[PDB]
């Protein structure tokens, strides 16, 4: 079973900063299988990129995502007000535990 | 629009039983698969259960393996979870998520993923 | 000697050129030929080797009688060079009743499954001498490929799968360097029974089209990255589906996600890859039995779901005549990468009752730029002329 382990299970940035989350599989996953979810305090979660490279369609060029095989990144750049929420990695069409990561919550830094 | 409305929910004893029905609308419902997910309050997302576009391939996640059950009605788009033997760690929002797949001719391999999800419906078990 | 990499592009196919046919059952009737089954085409960098999972016995033997059982003791990879008969001269390179072999540029890795049913074991034999071994894992018949197997920078990678033949079964992707079982990544994805797979090169990775015998009648896809080894798992988009028993034109059909669920109770071993958008498939013309054997490209069947639009059809086989395991090979070229399939032409018992044996043939095309014509290459041995 691929589990996946966010490493900053909490980070502190501030806006117009650059954001670097990461999520390790357990085992060697594709990048086909691999998704970032950024989900609001109260809202439902959001699609930004699918196949660990590839933005979603709607959102905004800010996030970037790559990695493969065990390592992948979510790469926030000139963060926005609107980008501090928690982020899920999702292993989804692998193996059949399609489980979500643990979560990271990006906060604002004072 | 593609659209899933998940229904049910509400106030329900453990050990009890419910069914969750997500309605979709906008899309081809046999030509998609569904899935559940669900997030405890103050715990992050779970994925649940996952059904094919003829019901013949489903998985379920351990917590919920032999108690819930997926099923679908694709003349009525209605994707249904029967919950069976419910405790209090089955209070959290439902959500049902539609799978798509991204053919990226770059790589050539069909990416897999959830994307349309519901705004859920909220399991308390009490 | 430096490591085979496969970096060249794919050669362009407008079609598939005969090259090479043993004739093994002809040649039977008037000589010590090798009772074969579930052959192959594998080729080092200076020429092609015929391989074939031998029986233990010649055809003109009191012991090729009742020779279809898949798994024996006696079972041997035979190997020779593409276009001799399989003779008594030939090299049985190790026991196997399933095999996989591959040149990496320096060395033959040849991988044997042998043994019990419950609790074969696989050797891994590099440079003639066994590297590694690995038992059953999910304690069914464990197999290989039956193909030639994909070695990328000396990174050799082979599919063996262990559980039901008719369900879930337990498929690992094996990662080998130099006979050494460097990682093992369990099949990820779409598909939901991968065997016997006909693996090439797509640098940087691996493609392999492989066969489902529990739902499909449409060939899985499994796409091997050497490096990082992740596996991807998907389906042939094309709706002309390869796989036999299969649904006739019309009605057959692939969504490129999961099994069609149209006649894929069963299977036989096939081969597919892409042009582009496009896919170039090989199939038995028989929908039912593996009878005849057609090669054509689909517009759009490896990207679009469901494609239909087929194109340079040719008759490798005609309806009349058997059929059976067919795979795909890669030829490093001057400037390019070329794929070549070969066809196994099955005679004998389970279809044929006039004789106690069941051996094959091989024949041989390549694919080619240029033009071609037409034909028909069957076994050509008249099963009444051979020894019972
Ligand atoms: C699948 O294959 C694997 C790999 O081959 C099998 O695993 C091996 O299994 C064998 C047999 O079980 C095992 O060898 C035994 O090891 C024991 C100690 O670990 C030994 O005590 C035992 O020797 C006794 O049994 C032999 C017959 O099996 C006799 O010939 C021998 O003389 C011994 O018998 C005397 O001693 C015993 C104990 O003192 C006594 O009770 C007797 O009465 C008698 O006095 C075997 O040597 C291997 O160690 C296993 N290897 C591995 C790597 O696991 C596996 O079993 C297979 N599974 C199936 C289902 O087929
Ligand atoms: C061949 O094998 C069968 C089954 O093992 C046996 O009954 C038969 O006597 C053998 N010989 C011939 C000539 O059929
Ligand atoms: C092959 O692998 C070796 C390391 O083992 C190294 O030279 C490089 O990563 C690869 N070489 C080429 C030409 O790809
Ligand atoms: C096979 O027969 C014809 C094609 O020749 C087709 O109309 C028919 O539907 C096919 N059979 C099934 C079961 O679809």
């Amino acid at each position: 079973e691929i589990v996946l382990t966010q490493s900053p299970g909490t980070l502190s940035l501030s806006p117009g900063e650059s954001a670097t989350l990461s999520c390790r599989a357990s085992q060697s996953l594709a990048p086909n299988y691999l998704a970032w979810f950024q989900q609001q305090p109260g809202q439902a979660p959001r699609l930004l990129i699918y196949g660990a490279s590839s933005r979603a369609a709607g959102i905004p060029d800010r996030f970037s995502g790559s990695g493969s095989g065990t390592d992948f990144t979510l790469t926030i750049t000139r963060l926005e007000p609107e980008d501090f929420a928690v982020y899920y990695c999702q292993q989804y069409g692998g193996s059949p535990p399609y489980t979500f990561g643990q979560g990271t919550k990006v906060e604002i830094k004072r | 629009e593609v659209q899933l409305v998940e229904s049910g929910g509400g106030l329900v004893l453990p050990g009890r039983s419910l069914r969750l029905s997500c309605v979709a609308s906008g899309f081809d419902f046999s030509s998609f698969e569904m899935n559940w997910v669900r997030q405890a309050p103050g715990t992050g997302l779970e994925w649940l259960s996952y059904i094919s576009g003829n019901g013949d391939t489903i998985y379920y996640a351990e917590s919920v393996k032999g108690r819930f059950t997926i099923s679908r009605d694709n003349a009525k788009n209605s994707l249904y979870l029967q919950m069976n033997g419910l405790r209090a760690e089955d209070t959290a929002t439902y959500y049902c998520a539609r799978q798509r797949s991204v053919y990226s001719t770059s790589r050539s391999n069909w990416s897999v993923f959830l994307d349309d999800w519901g705004q859920g419906t909220l399991v308390t078990v009490s | 000697a430096e490591y085979r990499n496969w970096s060249k592009p794919q050669c362009n196919i407008t079609g598939f050129a005969p090259f090479s046919k043993d004739n093994s059952i002809r040649l039977s009737a008037g000589g010590d030929i090798w009772v074969t089954r579930e052959p192959y085409v594998s080729c080092d960098p200076d020429k092609c080797y015929q391989f074939a999972l031998g029986q233990g016995t010649t055809l003109n033997n009191g012991h090729s009688n009742d020779t279809v059982h898949d798994r024996t003791p006696y079972r041997t990879l035979l190997m020779n060079e593409l276009g001799v008969p399989f003779h008594l001269g030939t090299k049985q390179v190790c026991i196997a009743w399933s095999s996989s072999s591959c040149h990496d540029g320096k060395a033959w890795l040849h991988v044997c499954v042998t043994g019990d049913d419950e609790n074969a074991t696989a050797s891994f034999i590099y440079n003639g001498r066994l590297v590694d071994s690995i038992g059953s894992w999910s304690k069914k018949i464990l197999r290989t490929q039956e193909s030639e197997c994909v070695c990328i920078n000396g990174t050799c990678t082979v599919v063996m799968t262990d559980g039901s033949a008719s369900g879930k079964a337990d498929t690992k992707i094996l990662f080998i360097e130099e006979g050494k079982i460097v990682h093992t990544s369990p099949l990820s994805g779409s598909a939901q029974h991968v065997e016997e797979c006909s693996c090439y090169p797509r640098y940087p990775g691996v493609r392999c089209v492989c066969r489902d015998n529990w739902k499909g009648s449409n060939r899985p896809i499994v796409d091997i990255n050497v490096k990082d080894y992740s596996i991807v798992s998907s389906y042939v988009c094309s709706g002309l589906v390869g796989d036999t028993p299969r649904k006739n034109d019309s009605s057959s059909s692939s969504h490129c996600l999961d099994p069609n669920n149209e006649e894929g109770g069963h299977g036989v071993k096939g081969w597919a890859f892409d042009d582009g958008n496009d896919v170039w498939m090989g199939r038995t013309i028989s929908e039912k039995l593996r009878s005849g054997y057609e090669t054509f490209k689909v517009i759009e069947g490896w990207s679009k779901p469901n494609s239909k639009l087929q194109i340079n059809r040719q008759v490798i086989v005609d309806r009349g005549n058997r059929s059976g395991y067919s795979g795909i090979f890669s030829v490093e070229g001057k400037s390019c990468i070329n794929r070549c399939f070969y066809v196994e032409l099955i005679r004998g018992r389970k279809q044929e009752t006039e004789v106690l044996w069941t051996s094959n043939s091989i024949v041989v095309f390549c694919g080619t730029s240029g033009t071609y014509g037409t034909g028909s290459w069957p076994d050509g041995a008249d099963i009444n002329l051979m020894p019972i």
